[PDB]
RNA sequence: UGACUCUCUUAAGGUAGCCAAAUGCCUCGUCAUCUAAUUAGUGACGCGCAUGAAUGGAUGAACGAGAUUCCCACUGUCCCUA
RNA sequence: CCGACUUAGAACUGGUGCGGACCAGGGGAAUCCGACUGUUUAAUUAAAACAAAGCAUCGCGAAGGCCCGCGGCGGGUGUUG
RNA sequence: GAAGACGGUCGAACUUGACUAUCUAGAGGAAGUAAAAGUCGUAACAAGGUUUCCGUAGGUGAACCUGCGGAAGGAUCAUUA
RNA sequence: UAAAGUUGCUGCAGUUAAAAAGCUCGUAGUUGGAUCUUGGGAGCGGCCGUCCCCUGCUCGGCGCCGGCCCGAAGCGUUUACUUUGAAAAAAUUAGAGUGUUCAAAGCAGGCCGCCUGGAUACCGCAGCUAGGAAUAAUGGAAUAGGACCGCGGUUCUAUUUUGUUGGUUUUCGGAACUGAGGCCAUGAUUAAGAGGGACGGCCGGGGGCAUUCGUAUUGCGCCGCUAGAGGUGAAAUUCUUGGACCGGCGCAAGACGGACCAGAGCGAAAGCAUUUGCCAAGAAUGUUUUCAUUAAUCAAGAACGAAAGUCGGAGGUUCGAAGACGAUCAGAUACCGUCGUAGUUCCGACCAUAAACGAUGCCGACCGGCGAUGCGGCGGCGUUAUUCCCAUGACCCGCCGGGCAGCUUCCGGGAAACCAAAGUCUUUGGGUUCCGGGGGGAGUAUGGUUGCAAAGCUGAAACUUAAAGGAAUUGACGGAAGGGCACCACC
RNA sequence: ACGGGGAAUCAGGGUUCGAUUCCGGAGAGGGAGCCUGAGAAACGGCUACCACAUCCAAGGAAGGCAGCAGGCGCGCAAAUU
């Protein structure tokens, strides 16, 4: 069954810390504990080891990603932007 | 009506029933909030004890003192302004009298000059206020 | 969408009568329209028509006179008993002299006069006067 | 008027009155069938077959030359698609739109046009189940539809 | 009672809130409530000696060997001692 | 044929006695303060004090900010940015 | 074969709690409506002297003012290569 | 209760008087295209109206020579519908007979013992019954498990039979099951000026992502020459010999996408306008493609939803709620002016409202004209470009389909303003949704619910009140626009 | 709100009423339990408890008009022991 109405992962914090700080923490807590599709093997096995370091359980391939997510919104724009400066330098 | 289909009786009936509440004469009668507020409690007439004599100012166009009576009912203990009709009939009405009180005509709406005076005095101590006026009876004291 | 083919035909011939057209086209033909039209014709409120026969819902070209005041449908098809037919023709026909309620009985599509003689009611189709 | 648009467009094919075989065509009913079985083998929908037929072969309608129409011919041999050919393309169009929203969550109109397509799949499904041409336990499933292209 | 007006006057004249609060001298404030009786308690009222906005204001579920008041239950705290 | 711990229900029964010792939350309606857990005057104050997360200011791009040292091409922050 | 008694049974009834409908008190607060002639202004109606109005914000003795976006119920059916 | 067609099934309204959800999706609900039996016979009163017929297979007679008809019963896609028969307390209602002296009533009475009443109709639905077979549902054979045939066989096995005695399978009769071949014209209506889907060339400020440009504005670096600049109804605050404003070069940032730009296009609405690329979508047209009713409208439910607002991150050029000042003023916490916070911008979540307006729900039918326009297609002299033709663009003359519109008129409507839709409405019924019921109180209180909040959705009553309101008319008025006249105006 | 037969108004639809003499149901102050009998959960039968009230020589006893009359109360509202 559905156990909690509107808390999720952050039901573990009980009444502590404030509703907004529990809400803000929830969006992170889901993403950092989520399993992601390994770009190298396709297996949903990219689990966060520590901060910024993600590890495929099957490939045994480590990726330097974001704190709470695999990709940071910024580093995805930078990889696009660096690649377009690369296409202009190379001509 | 709008929906005409041969198998549309429950919508036409339930629509007519739902939209009947938006009528004033219906919702007043069929929710008992009017009857709970009606000082007579659905009765045509009611008896009550005269406890003072109020000189009600008429509406702006007609400037004159309408000599009414504050009546308290035997059945409710609810207080009421009742318009004493005629020229000098108030003289036959003294404090602590079982006067028979009726509505004025508009089924619980204030009539003509008198503001918020929905009732009138019919009898005084089981003797008609018309008979006292005509001089066919006298006030038993 | 088109949910009474008889209704979208009776109105089509009625708009042409109001205007004074000498013949009218009514795009979908049904056996129900043809049977309605033939009943109007035996009383003589229209001239002879011809059903144009495509390999579809046919068309009809009705030769209009100027005798037809109004040709009107009744939707839905209210089932009529003989004891209730007098009340219909009270408040649907102009006078008790002229005008006809047609209604689909078991004995075939026919006017209330022919439906009285056979002592057999049915579902009301429409009317004309 | 359309299902999922305000368009009231009058634009469809208009068959000729006469349903006879035209008196120039050298194609017999048996040779039109052997030609559909040649085309259906190629991975070609009943719609695409009938186009190729009236274009480069002069057979106007298969229903007029033969007795049966094209899907009713495919099916009697056993070359017909399992789920119908129109339902296939709606499921195909939904899977296309959903792959577009895998990168474009900002696209509110692709999300809106998805619901209209998704609605039409669940609307033909409740038709194709009453005709017993889909199995009763057929469900449209966004997760697994991509492999049923 | 004073929306309004007149004058004096500042760098700006205390806004939103809150209150005889752990902040109110007068004071056991005034009204209500709780009592048989309440300088106590809570709820209100604010010309507030001397409230008030990160010298943070107002709130506030959960929490507390925190500070109060009342009720039920309990009882040698007491009647009144053995 | 080997069973090993329970659970529910019933009958009867005792001087209404049975979690029989032991173990083992009094409760409710409210106000004030501090969100909470944490900490604190060892030897009179465990608190409303401190801390805390959150919040917000400030400094500094290293020849720098902050800081140490009697001293130095000294030292901490700094295996830092 | 009487009283009477164990147990079962139906079960009034009072006791306590809970829920529910109805009626009603209340310091204080904040609204509505009705008055023949209260105070302050003049918001609206004429381009009503700042066009009006709508939604949403914030502000102001008060009507109201102002930001943003809409509307014509406008004070323009029109503005000329 | 009628009046009240002011509850509207009959039968009301919803552009402006009260009223169409901001928008689309969507399940119940409601509603759904056309299509399958007609043609003749045979008698009837004067070319004409009328009765009658277009099932099948054991009992008994008008019987007749193992064959023939008529009649009693069991039977046969079904329901809705209609008609019929039944059963359906009286009293009451309707109504027959009837001088209560009349009448309300009563069921009595009437003839010179006799005679006669105390009927009948109606009794919503639902149920039973016998026709009718139009209408509206509904059914069959499509991996033929197919109707109709006799054949081959498999078994439990009536009783018609082997003198009375016993047994067997037997013939024989039904019940269920298989192996065959034969047979019917062997079986599938149509392809909606319904819909979906394919396809073709297109089209569009449709949507998203990245990219690119443009000037302006602001700030800055420097270089000039200088005393003012700026702002206004008039000023002032404000900038300014510490060089302002101005002029010139650069540089930086963040906005915005002028003119072209239209009563033009696109989108469900909100909305959408620099270049180019990428992504999926879409209407319309074209169609001798495909499926074959899949549809329309929709309680509940769901997507989107301007601006403002809220939350977190980046940014902050301009403008600019609040705030500060300068004015104006009696006041001016306003309009005007100078500054300036949140906001305005972007990313990701919330909010779900607008005069979200065409104040006009959607689908379908029909009912005048005209010239345009946008899009696709079709055809038709000729000009022009790629010139070197062919096919294509650009014009030109139409036609057709959808589209935003416009003018026109006694289609008609409407209280009118106005409306080819607001028409086809007392001559009232195409389908369906939402919603109004005098004005206030009030979109209030209350409860529920959604949201971080703001608030959104749902939503009373007491009380009050004779009007509020719509359209149009005439005057009067205007700090509206025009046109006059006058030495009681001016020049 | 006992239901129905019906009633009032009524063009055609309807709308409203039906405690009320006929039919059916229910109940006898509130519930509950029973006895007798073919038939009762009977009340002009019984037994309990509750409410109400009666006579008493204070130990006890006795009650049930929503039967017909009548009284009191309630009321705008209704008859002769």
């Amino acid at each position: 069954a559905k156990r909690t109405k509107k808390v999720g992962i952050v039901g573990k914090y009980g009444t502590r810390y404030g509703a907004s700080l529990r809400k803000m923490v929830k969006k992170i807590e889901i993403s950092q504990h989520a399993k992601y599709t390994c770009s190298f093997c396709g297996k949903t096995k990219m689990k966060r080891r520590a901060v910024g370091i993600w590890h495929c359980g099957s490939c045994m391939k480590t990726v330097a990603g974001g704190a709470w997510t695999y990709n940071t919104t910024s580093a995805v724009t930078v990889k696009s932007a660096i690649r377009r400066l690369k296409e202009l330098k190379d001509q | 009506g709008k929906c005409r289909g041969l198998r549309t009786a429950r919508k036409l009936r339930s629509h007519r029933r739902d939209q009947k509440w938006h009528d004033k004469q219906y919702k007043k009668a069929h929710l008992g909030t009017a009857l709970k507020a009606n000082p007579f409690g659905g009765a045509s007439h009611a008896k009550g004890i005269v406890l003072e004599k109020v000189g009600v100012e008429a509406k702006q166009p007609n400037s004159a003192i309408r000599k009414c009576v504050r009546v308290q009912l035997i059945k409710n203990g609810k207080k009421i302004t009742a318009f004493v009709p005629n020229d000098g009939c108030l003289n036959f009405i003294e404090e602590n009298d079982e006067v028979l009180v009726a509505g004025f005509g508009r089924k619980g709406h204030a009539v003509g000059d008198i503001p918020g005076v929905r009732f009138k005095v019919v009898k005084v101590a089981n003797v008609s206020l018309l008979a006292l006026y005509k001089g066919k009876k006298e006030r038993p004291r | 969408v088109r949910m009474n083919v008889l209704a979208d035909a009776l109105k089509s011939i009625n708009n042409a009568e109001k205007r004074g057209k000498r013949q009218v086209l009514i795009r979908p033909c049904s056996k129900v329209i043809v049977r309605f039209l033939t009943v109007m014709m035996k009383h003589g409120y229209i001239g002879e028509f011809e059903i144009i026969d495509d390999h579809r819902a046919g068309k009809i070209v009705v030769n209009l006179t100027g005798r037809l005041n109004k040709c009107g449908v009744i939707s839905p098809r209210f089932d009529v008993q003989l004891k209730d037919l007098e009340k219909w023709q009270n408040n649907l026909l102009p006078s008790r002299q002229f005008g006809f309620i047609v209604l689909t009985t078991s004995a075939g599509i026919m006017d209330h006069e022919e439906a009285r003689r056979k002592h057999t009611g049915g579902k009301i189709l429409g009317f004309f006067f | 008027g359309r299902m999922h648009a305000p368009g009231k467009g009058l634009s469809q094919s208009a068959l000729p009155y006469r349903r006879s075989v035209p008196t120039w065509l050298k194609l017999t009913s048996d040779d039109v069938k052997e030609q559909i079985y040649k085309l259906a083998k190629k991975g070609l929908t009943p719609s695409q077959i009938g186009v190729i037929l009236r274009d480069s072969h002069g057979v106007a309608q298969v229903r007029f030359v033969t007795g049966n129409k094209i899907l009713r011919i495919l099916k009697s041999k056993g070359l017909a698609p399992d789920l119908p050919e129109d339902l296939y393309h709606l499921i195909k169009k939904a899977v296309a739109v959903r792959k577009h929203l895998e990168r474009n969550r900002k696209d509110k109109d692709a999300k809106f046009r998805l619901i209209l397509i998704e609605s039409r799949i669940h609307r033909l499904a409740r038709y194709y189940k009453t005709k017993r041409v889909l199995p009763p336990n057929w469900k449209y499933e966004s997760s697994t539809a991509s492999a049923l292209v």
